[PDB]
RNA sequence: UUACUUAUUCAAUGAAGCGGAGCUGGAAUUCAUUUUCCACGUUCUAGCAUUCAAGGUCCCAUUCGGGGCUGAUCCGGGUUG
RNA sequence: ACUGUCUAAUUAAAACAUAGCAUUGCGAUGGUCAGAAAGUGAUGUUGACGCAAUGUGAUUUCUGCCCAGUGCUCUGAAUGU
């Protein structure tokens, strides 16, 4: 793996020749939805501060 | 006042300086001349019916080398008693353990012209 | 402001690796480090008996400051000093008919234990600093008794690097006056008398008091909290 | 007489353990500020077989907390976790299957295995297969656990020892017979070598303390000393009674 | 001098003096290597007396034996 | 008989958060007023967490950069049992 | 019971082993064992579904009475040695 090119030992994405293009997948739907969650987890926090 | 910061718990051993050697004598006073000079690494031709058969058609000239000599060595040797330039060296240890180099010559250089300036045929 | 952003991180445990502390709290020290902090912690914890206790009963920084400034008046003679004062009376003793006193009296300040030792036995010193850093301390333990049996006065001061530097030696552990210039007979009387007033006056009761015995400051919160939540309710 | 086949397994030769495919040492994570204070969130990476053991092992891989790395321990597999669980390790984790808690954080009546004996020495008690441990009681002033060994044997420990959930996976393991000397075999192929052990009473009387006779038979009482020298103890060592237990032995 | 003093009081080993000298170093020595280079003489006297010298080439090296 | 930790013994850790006090939070009841106790950043998810840390503030001589405090409470240097 | 093993060079067996059964020691400051010692080791990269010590020898059906003797063992006893 020293002695041939690049393009023989990755492909063209994100995690190229380390990860298989469905776990890259859910990898951005789950780096997605969480921190989108957490989101929601800042602010659900906020009304419960905010009303006790 | 106050005491250094330390972000780590282990302690390692400083970076002291340490002094280059300044003797007041010399290590042994004479240095010695070259243990393998370009005499001692060649020492002899190897004459055989079959050695010189390579002198006529491979274009190689069959040493007898010393013991402690490498390929670099025999290269440089050749080169330096008889001025041609060399285009591979073979060395194998013979069966009364004494070394045999298969110098070959290049293109330029007949090594049978060479082997009867040498002086053996 | 303009596209910089306010993000602080989050160094609770869970999210967001710690930074980097000063944790000299808590450095594996090489071994010298720890028998050299261990050995005082153990000389604090363990109950001393009285004849050592004397020692950390050390002289006050402005007395101390009196008597170094009083000591460096004393300073004896160095080794140019010699050459040029032994020129100076070998020329003289040669040719002017001298009997080799054709070089002044001294006043210096007598140290080496040995010395000045012998020069308390005979009553002859007139004040005896003592140093209190001494790694053998039985070199020294008798120095106070010894100077309360012969009526010399003493001061155990801190350093004796502080004493070597008078003397210039490296440590000289003792020093002594005991001829002193008439120029300085009060001075010296003065620092005699607070000196006495700090340690000759106070040696026969300080005898008695074990020192030591001293808790390490977990110890010592957990004892104070122990009092101040059994007997105060 | 000789030196008998006991008193060589101690000088280790062929008497050693055969720890060539073991995976490591099963131990919980040690205590450090997060496993006292807080928690800690690992992942279970993969569920795998240790050679030489009856118990699945887990590799559990946590998040360095002073350093930027991942740190991978192997626990005991507690029956029920699964390979992408999250295990919650430290002293306000909650009451599930596979987080580790200290014993005084768990109500009377938790069922834990892996259970440290001082708090801090990374898993003693209950840990082979199928065991568990019963928390049955607190005392805490002078903080100490009661808890209940899998030989019955009741033990006081640190209310700051720790334990996973659970009971360990792989039981019931021995209601299976071998049915075969391969299968004795391969059991004691990776572990040791006592597989095949002559009984001492057809040996002669250099190799054994029974060896001997025109018939094949003891001789002497079978119930050795406590207080006896090693050469002698050979038989039942300390035995306080005999012959087939009938009644609760059961100890309450 | 102070070496008479020092052989006189290296006698009473019992006293309180010497007896927290002994526990302190005793804890002090145990915590070095068995066979450890000394700076200088604990006993200046009885080294002295021994035939030692405060000068260049004069060695003590402080050594532990197991009893019994 | 039961207490101490400093001898001794055991164990863990690239000796990382120990001990004491504080800060706001609230349970909490005030016979004067705050006399005490618990907290004191992480739990749907097989993602991610690193460049003295971004920001707040003060210097340098503004060129690109560099430093101090804070962010990240103080104190004791007993690594922790 | 089987398959298996052993007396190389007079005995291959009904002997040994075996699975199965049972008993014992031991919760780590531990059981069993090693070393002349040790800041030393085997089991142990172990933890009672485990390690160590023995007896019996697949399955079916059972395993009776005796603790006086000799051992082992006990939260015991005491005014004997």
């Amino acid at each position: 793996y020293a002695t041939v090119s690049k393009t023989h030992k990755t492909v063209s994405r994100a995690y190229g020749g380390s990860r298989c293009a469905n776990c890259v997948k859910e990898r951005i739907i789950r780096a997605f939805l969480i921190e989108e969650q957490k989101i929601v987890k800042k602010v659900v926090k906020e009304q419960t501060e905010a009303a006790k | 006042k106050a005491l250094k910061v330390r972000t780590s718990a282990t302690f390692r051993l400083p970076k002291t300086l340490k002094l280059a050697r300044a003797p007041k004598y010399a290590s042994k006073a004479v240095p010695h001349y070259n243990r393998l000079d370009s005499y001692k690494v060649i020492e002899q031709p190897i004459t055989s019916e079959t050695a010189m058969k390579k002198v006529e058609d491979g274009n190689i000239l069959v040493f007898q080398v010393s013991m402690k000599a490498n390929k670099y060595q025999i290269k440089k040797a050749v080169k330096e008693l008889y001025e041609v330039d060399v285009l591979k060296v073979n060395t194998l240890v013979r069966p009364n353990g004494t070394k045999k180099a298969y110098v070959r010559l290049t293109a330029d250089y007949d090594a049978l012209d060479i082997a009867n300036r040498i002086g053996y045929i | 402001n303009p596209l910089t952003h306010s993000t602080p991180k989050n160094f609770g445990i869970g999210q967001a690796v710690q930074p980097k502390r000063n944790l000299s709290r808590y450095v594996k020290w090489p071994e010298y480090v720890r028998v050299q902090r261990q050995k005082k912690i153990l000389s604090i914890r363990l109950k001393v008996p009285p004849t050592i206790a004397q020692f950390q009963y050390t002289l006050d920084r402005n007395t101390a400051a009196e008597t170094f400034k009083l000591f460096n008046k004393y300073r004896p003679e160095t080794a140019a000093e010699k050459k040029e004062r032994l020129t100076k009376e070998a020329a003289a003793v040669a040719e002017g008919k001298s009997k080799q006193d054709a070089s002044p009296k001294p006043y210096a300040v007598k140290y080496g234990l040995n010395h000045v030792v012998a020069l308390i036995e005979n009553k002859k010193a007139k004040l005896v600093l003592i140093a209190n850093d001494v790694d053998p301390i039985e070199l020294v333990v008798f120095l106070p008794a010894l100077c309360k049996k012969m009526g010399v006065p003493y001061a155990i001061v801190k350093g004796k690097a502080r004493l070597g530097t008078l003397v210039n030696q490296k440590t000289s552990a003792v020093a002594a006056l005991t001829e002193v210039r008439a120029e300085d007979e009060a001075a010296l009387a003065k620092l005699v008398s607070t000196i006495d007033a700090n340690f000759a006056d106070k040696y026969d009761e300080v005898k008695k008091h074990w020192g030591g015995g001293i808790l390490g400051n977990k110890a010592q919160a957990k004892m104070d909290k122990r009092a101040k939540n059994s007997d105060s309710a | 007489g000789r030196v008998i086949r006991n008193q060589r397994k101690g000088a280790g030769s062929i008497f050693t353990s055969h720890t060539r495919l073991r995976q490591g040492a099963a131990k919980l994570r040690t205590l450090d500020y997060a496993e006292r204070h807080g928690y800690i969130r690992g992942i279970v990476k993969q569920i795998v077989h240790d050679s030489g053991r009856g118990a699945p092992l887990a590799k559990v891989v946590f998040r360095d907390p002073y350093k930027y790395r991942l740190r991978e321990e192997i626990f005991i597999a507690n029956e029920g976790v699964h390979t992408g669980q999250f295990i919650y390790a430290g002293k306000k984790a909650s009451l599930n299957v596979g987080n580790v808690l200290p014993l005084g954080s768990v109500p009377e009546g938790t069922i834990v295995s892996n259970v440290e004996e001082k708090p801090g020495d990374r898993g003693a008690l209950a840990r082979a297969s199928g065991n568990y441990v019963i928390i049955i009681g607190h005392n805490p002033d002078e903080n100490k656990t009661r808890v209940r060994l899998p030989s019955g044997a009741k033990k006081v420990i640190s209310s700051d020892a720790r334990g996973v959930i659970g009971v360990i996976a792989g039981g019931g393991r021995v209601d299976k017979p071998l049915l075969k000397a391969g299968r004795a075999f391969h059991k004691y192929r990776l572990k040791r070598n006592s597989w095949p052990k002559t009984r001492g009473v057809a040996m002669n009387p250099v190799d054994h303390p029974h060896g001997g006779g025109n018939h094949q038979h003891i001789g002497k009482a079978s119930t050795i000393s406590r207080g006896a020298v090693s050469g002698q103890k050979a038989g039942l060592i300390a035995a306080r009674r005999t012959g087939l237990l009938r009644g609760s032995q059961k100890t309450q | 001098g102070a070496y008479k003093y020092l052989e006189e009081l290296q006698r009473k080993k019992q006293s309180d003096v010497l007896r927290f000298l002994q526990r302190v170093r005793v804890w002090e020595y145990r915590q070095k290597n068995v066979i450890h280079r000394a700076a200088r003489p604990t006993r200046p006297d009885k080294a002295r007396r021994l035939g030692y010298k405060a000068k260049q080439g004069f060695v003590i090296y402080r050594v532990r034996v197991r009893r019994g």
